[PDB]
């Protein structure tokens, strides 16, 4: 509904900890 | 070319139009020196320039060259 545009952090350690970023008023 | 990058819901992928489709793995440390972890940043680039100042980064120009190294083998 919303969807803003493209914000990611991708730590090096962990993969079941990822950093996303899209979309958060 | 081909290339990764780290913006969008999950990895993002795209395809680079113009001359700079090199695809650069920057990383430096964010929390793992703290707490968390290192950063990483996938993107695509034409002048990969030194990563010197205080982090890394892998210049390839290959499709889709800059995976993740811990996230890639789930």
């Amino acid at each position: 509904e919303e969807r803003g545009w493209k914000h990611w952090v991708y730590y090096t350690c962990c993969p079941d900890t990822p950093y996303l970023d899209i979309t958060e008023e | 070319i081909v290339c990764h990058t780290t913006a969008t819901s999950p990895i993002s992928a795209v395809t680079c139009p113009p001359g700079e489709n090199l695809c650069y793995r920057k990383m430096w440390c964010d929390a793992f020196c703290s707490s968390r972890g290192k950063v990483v940043e996938l993107g695509c680039a034409a002048t990969c320039p030194s990563k010197k100042p205080y982090e890394e980064v892998t210049c390839c120009s290959t499709d889709k060259c800059n995976p993740h190294p811990k996230q890639r083998p789930g």
